[PDB]
């Protein structure tokens, strides 16, 4: 666990992911805060979203929770901040890193997935109407995730 | 050369292999017949538990062999 | 009219119609010794119609090796006659009788007869009739360190289960007009070549869903092949398959006929050349004894050896059995003869008790014919064993001395053992340890642990415990028992009701654990497994585990610095939902449960914790305004559960229930299928609502009902509960409230700055003061899968229900709920004595000291299949550290309480590597990347005081150590793992 962890840790000091920034919280090596930047090309342009991440005590055999602490008006993304991303939940594999996890985070952001939702207004929205879902998107990241 | 799998449940998985095979292709031969990731699965041949890195050879794993995959319960 | 309180877990194996068919069955067992009682015991436990036991030989001394219902006060009483009592005691549906004279005639009134004990021509004339007459006939036997097992059922047995596994469903894509049927994506069907399916809700082809079952033809893990389907139609699409599960037609042989020609299982395939062997011995030791009166071989007396090989040799010449006997193998059975051990003991009841519930429900596959089984790795190599030391002393460990000796039994009495757990397994190795004189020596010791008490469904299985125990202490009760059973115990036995954890080290700390001998593990959850070991691993014990699940059953052992700890191999997780499947999409009952039991927890539990909160904390809601996610909920909630929906009677509770029908039954699915109509399609022009989603549609309330009616009364008796307010059951003043309800109207919204504050601040004062209100609380409802009347599983299994009545589900009843929302775990009787009886034969090899790694034994089986499989323990990995040979598990690094800077130079200097990261626990002291200046503040001081002050907590006065995680990189770069550190504080 701590083994991996502070792997996981160095390897981000090393290469820099200039897109994200995920460290501990304080001291506490089962507890971060992590940084996504709203991609240019995306309703959420120009906008800094904070997640936290806990690991488990059973790390990396057990999937580490992550939330949005901002709010995002998101398809796959509900107020309390939950994320529908599969590899969370039960795809989980102690093969894959945190920088992974964030990369399918920001890709996620760049195009939702009505298809599949989590919050049935926001994806009706996005598929009746998407002048509104564009224009509520910026609203909420320029009223939230600014400042 | 063809060997069997009998599963703790009772399953029965036939594989097709060489005896050069090592350990990690049949495990994921059985992953690929069954899900279970290699690193989650118990092999026993004749009292031995296959270990990763090794080959069938090093077991004097034949044709026709018969291999056990079991798992640990936690109830009690 | 099972009882399920009782056989709760044992439903969840067997189910309601073999329990049945058990309890009009009736069980003769012929010989009442340690064997024959762990048989009775097992069999009593799972709840046959009677038992019935003939055994009048008088009492003797040894018997007390293995027969703990047996007292040294009962010698010369006829066992049977002693036993019956306390078996009676065991189960109060299941009668147990003695019978002092045994007919053939009179076995036509047993479904099943048991033989131990017994020679081989009565046996023969027991099978000669009961095998005419179809009746179920078990024989089994014990000798030392060997064990033997024969059944037969007759020759038309009908196996109606012959895996015990559920039918296997599945979610159907499209079927051919060959038949090629294929599965949703990325899904498996798990089928085998030869099964039968059946499909229903098959859209294009009518004619599969008649329900006729066709045979099955695997192609691949995710399609399979039903034949020719031509005719019913070109292409289906969509739907589900389940699994037929056949009977099976067994044929047995006579013991008569097998004796000639016997069909062997193997417990272990490692020595398949040794059944043949002990088929031979067995026999020559039924013509020893009956060639000496009955008398066995003396142990290790090599004239009896001798008279016992030629007698061996004589049969083997007159089976015309082809096979060169081995001498020395041969030998050991003869000098084992006399041998009497509670673990085989324990083993081959568990074992033969199966197979007789096997025999009583036609159900999982049974043994054909013969099982030989032998421990013979156990033997003490460190002891001398000859004639002169394991010649019988005239007391109770005479069975077992016959095989160990007297030095081997002084060894086991100077035992100080750690029992984690107290459960079925631990109730197992409790008895085991009091047969085997374990602790008994004046530098012996017993300390068992357990926090939780005995319920009602635990007695089932845990044979220590009876009903007027229930509410009581498990390991005070465990305790007194087993000192009960071996009166020596008494006074060396502590009985602790903590938890093994992190928070119990005070108690089990450095002191406690340097004066074992050895660790058991009788846990229930894989957390308290991990941390057990750790300890165990940093104080270099040896560590027995066991677990058990159903028929199913597995043992390991960890042994300091020779094989990997329990830690070191991965096991499958469990499985979760995704939110979104749950919350929207379900398609199986369990979404539906799950669902559920959410939905209990957010009406019951979670407002009426906020109100709490709110009453008690003076500044709760700036805290609960900058900390919680959503405090709007939290401000909703406790304005509704303290003023706006407060209730002054249970008619507005019952008001309260059918509002809650409507918002979480009716409305909801109104609102999802206008965000989503029933017409939509998905951006790639397919149908929305196909595969895996179903359409919902709203419910209508109709109070005659039964479901809706169930959810109204236990929705509305736990509202009451929760405001502490009288709930009544009589359907009339529900049918009298409920008639004048007129619904609010309800229209789905389609949508369409920070002022919003203000409205929350509205919200927040137009609460009353908590100084208003001192005294007052609401009592929450904490989940109790085990108690009847509280509604928890009354409403879990109205609202799943409904739900899936939305979306058309099959629903479940209570019992399928309990099993899925409870979480609750199979279990047996029997499955715990073979698991008892493995780790038991495992710890006298961790007694005697064996260092090679090939005489340990890991052990899986599963009774349903008669399957039993063992394997060598994985050696601890290696590693080269500054060209030393360093293991990679049970190395440590030892240093004083020196300070960081130090740390870092010895690393340096000694070890020759660069330390870059050094943790404790869930904190980072130290890491390569850290700014200068908080480097300089933290490098001079002790690791104690660092550890102390980046954790804000003092070190307690018990601590003595403190484990440190390195990270260190070599002279060129490259990372090298190195062992933990132990800094002696
Ligand atoms: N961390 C722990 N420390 C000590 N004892 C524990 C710990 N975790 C579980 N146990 C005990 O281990 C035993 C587990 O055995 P078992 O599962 O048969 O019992 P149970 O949980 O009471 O029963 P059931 O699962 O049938 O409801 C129980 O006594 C449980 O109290
Ligand atoms: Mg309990
Ligand atoms: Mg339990």
């Amino acid at each position: 666990a701590l083994k991996r962890i502070n792997r996981e840790l160095a390897d981000l000091g090393k290469d820099p992911p200039s897109s994200s920034s995920a460290g501990p919280v304080g001291d506490d090596l089962f507890h971060w805060q992590a940084t996504i930047m709203g991609p240019a090309d995306s309703p959420y342009a120009g906008g800094v979203f904070f997640l936290s991440i806990h690991f488990p005590t059973d790390y990396p055999f057990k999937p580490p929770k992550v939330n949005f602490t901002t709010r995002i008006y998101h398809p796959n993304i509900n107020s309390n901040g939950s994320i529908c991303l599969d590899i969370l939940r039960d795809q989980w594999s102690p093969a894959l890193t945190i920088s992974k996890v964030l990369l399918s985070i920001s890709s996620l952001l760049t195009d939702p997935n009505p298809d599949d939702p989590l919050v049935p207004e926001i994806a009706h929205v996005y598929k009746t109407d998407r002048s509104r879902y564009e224009l509520s998107a910026r609203e909420w990241t320029r009223k939230y995730a600014i400042g | 050369m063809q060997i069997f799998v009998k599963t703790l449940t009772g399953k029965t998985i036939t594989l097709e292999v060489e005896s050069s095979d090592t350990i990690d292709n049949v495990k994921s031969k059985i992953q690929d017949k069954e899900g279970i990731p290699p690193d989650q699965q118990r092999l026993i041949f004749a009292g031995k538990q296959l270990e990763d890195g090794r080959t069938l050879s090093d077991y004097n794993i034949q044709k026709e062999s018969t291999l056990h995959l079991v798992l640990r319960l936690r109830g009690g | 009219t099972i009882d399920e309180g009782l056989y709760s877990r044992q439903l969840y194996v067997l189910g309601h119609e073999a329990m049945k068919q058990m309890s009009q069955s009736n069980v003769l067992i012929i010989g009442c010794k340690g064997l024959g009682v762990e048989i009775a015991k097992n069999v009593c436990l799972a709840g046959v119609k009677s038992v019935t036991l003939y055994d009048p030989q008088p009492t003797r001394i040894e018997d007390l090796s293995s027969q703990y219902f047996l007292t040294e006060d009962d010698i010369g009483v006829p066992r049977a006659k002693v036993t019956v009592s306390k078996l009676a005691e065991l189960n109060q549906y299941v009668p147990v009788s003695v019978v002092d004279e045994l007919s053939t005639e009179y076995l036509k009134n047993f479904k099943c007869v048991v033989v131990t004990e017994t020679s081989l021509t009565k046996q023969l004339e027991i099978n000669d009739f009961t095998h005419k007459n179809h009746i179920a006939y078990i024989a089994a036997d014990s000798r030392g360190l060997f064990g033997s097992i024969f059944c037969d059922f007759g020759e038309n047995f009908i196996c109606t289960d012959t895996d015990g596994n559920e039918p296997l469903t599945g979610m159907i894509a499209s079927i051919t007009d060959d038949g090629v049927v294929t599965m949703l994506e990325e899904t498996r069907h798990g089928l085998e070549n030869g099964d039968f399916v059946k499909f229903t809700e098959v859209k294009g082809m009518p004619g599969l869903n008649d329900g006729t079952p066709r045979k099955v033809e695997v192609k691949g893990p995710y399609t399979f092949s039903i034949g020719s389907v031509k005719d019913l139609g070109s292409a289906g699409y969509n739907g589900v398959f389940t699994q037929v599960k056949v009977p099976t037609k067994i044929s047995f042989k006579s013991l008569r006929e097998s004796l000639k020609d016997p069909e062997y299982v193997y417990p272990d395939f490692g020595k398949m050349m040794r059944p043949p062997q002990y088929h031979i011995a067995f026999q020559a030791l039924s013509a020893f004894a009956d060639a000496h009166e009955g008398s066995l071989p003396r142990p290790r007396n090599d004239i009896d050896a001798a008279e016992f090989f030629e007698f061996c040799k004589k049969i083997a010449s007159t089976l015309q059995f082809d096979v060169e006997l081995d001498e020395k193998l041969i030998k050991e059975i003869s000098y084992q003869a006399r041998g009497d051990l509670v673990a085989m003991s324990a083993f081959l009841g568990g074992a033969v008790a199966q197979e007789v519930l096997k025999a009583t429900t036609s159900k999982f596959y049974p043994l054909k014919q013969y099982f030989y089984f032998d421990s013979l790795e156990s033997l003490p190599s460190s002891v001398t064993i000859s004639e002169e030391t394991c010649k019988p002393r005239g007391c109770r460990y005479d069975g077992q001395i016959a095989v160990f000796g007297s030095e081997f039994q002084e060894k086991i009495a100077s035992l100080s053992t750690f029992l984690v757990g107290a459960g079925a397994i631990g109730c197992e190795m409790l008895k085991n340890w009091a047969m085997m004189g374990v602790a008994t020596g004046e530098s012996g010791h017993i300390s068992v642990t357990d926090m939780d008490s005995i319920e009602k469904s635990n007695l089932n299985r845990q044979f220590l415990f009876r009903p007027r125990d229930v509410g009581k202490l498990k390991s005070e009760c465990a305790s007194t028992a087993v000192s009960i059973m071996n009166p020596s115990l008494t006074g060396k036995i502590t009985s602790y009701q903590e938890r093994v954890g992190p928070e119990s080290e005070g108690i089990f700390g450095d002191e406690f654990f340097e004066k074992l001998s050895l660790v058991t593990n009788a846990l229930d959850n894989v957390e308290a497994r991990m941390y057990v070991d750790r300890r165990c691993v940093f104080f270099e014990k040896p560590l027995l585990e066991s677990g058990t699940l159903g028929t199913k059953g597995n043992t390991q052992v960890v042994v300091p610095h020779l094989t990997e700890s329990y830690g070191s191999s991965q096991d499958p997780p469990e499985k979760s939902f995704p939110i979104c499947t749950l919350k929207n999409f379900p398609n199986r009952i369990e979404h539906t449960i799950a669902w559920a039991r959410d939905l209990f927890e957010g009406l019951f539990k979670q407002p009426i914790d906020n109100v709490n909160m709110y009453l008690s904390s003076p500044n709760f809601l700036e805290t609960s305004l900058k900390t919680s996610s959503n405090p709007r909920e939290v401000l909703e909630n406790i304005r509704d559960y303290l003023v706006t929906e407060k209730p002054l009677s249970f008619e507005e509770c019952i008001m309260w229930a059918r509002l809650q029908f409507d918002k979480f039954f009716n409305n909801n699915i109104q609102q999802l299928l206008f965000n989503f109509p029933k017409d939509s399609v998905t951006s790639t022009g397919q149908p929305f609502w196909s595969g895996p989603k179903r359409a919902p549609t709203p419910l209508s309330f109709d109070i005659h009902n039964r479901e809706h009616f169930d959810f109204i009364v236990a929705a509305a008796s736990l509202y009451a509960f929760n405001y502490g307010l009288k709930s009544e059951t009589d359907p009339a003043i529900y049918e009298r409230v409920l008639a004048g309800y007129n619904p609010p109207p309800f229209a789905p919204k389609s949508g369409i700055a920070n002022k919003d504050k203000q409205e929350l601040k509205s919200i927040a004062d137009s609460l009353p003061p908590p100084s208003s209100l001192v005294g007052f609380r609401l009592t929450p409802a904490e989940f109790e899968k085990d108690d009847d009347s509280n509604h928890h599983i009354d409403f879990i299994t109205a609202a799943s229900n409904l739900r899936a009545m939305n979306y058309d589900i099959t629903p479940a009843d209570r019992f399928k709920t309990k099993f899925v929302a409870g979480k609750i775990v199979p279990a047996m009787c029997t499955s715990t004595a073979v698991v008892s009886g493995l780790v038991c034969l495992e710890l006298v090899k961790l007694v005697d000291g064996k260092k090679k790694i090939e005489e340990y034994k890991n052990g899986f089986f599963n009774l349903a299949i008669g399957l039993f499989t063992f394997s060598d323990p994985i050696a601890s990995p290696k590693m080269k550290v500054n060209g030393k040979e360093i293991d990679k598990i049970w190395d440590r690094y030892n240093l004083p309480d020196c300070t960081l800077q130090e740390l870092i130079d010895y690393f340096q200097k000694e070890e020759g590597l660069e330390v870059t990261m050094l943790s404790s626990g869930v904190s980072l002291l130290y890491a390569n990347f850290q700014p200068p200046k908080k480097l300089a503040e933290r490098l001079p001081l002790k690791i104690s005081e660092l550890v102390e002050q980046i954790t804000k907590k003092k070190l307690e006065p018990f601590r003595k150590h403190l484990v440190l995680e390195i990270c260190c990189d070599d002279a060129n770069g490259e990372d090298v793992e190195v062992p933990f550190i132990c800094i002696k504080l």
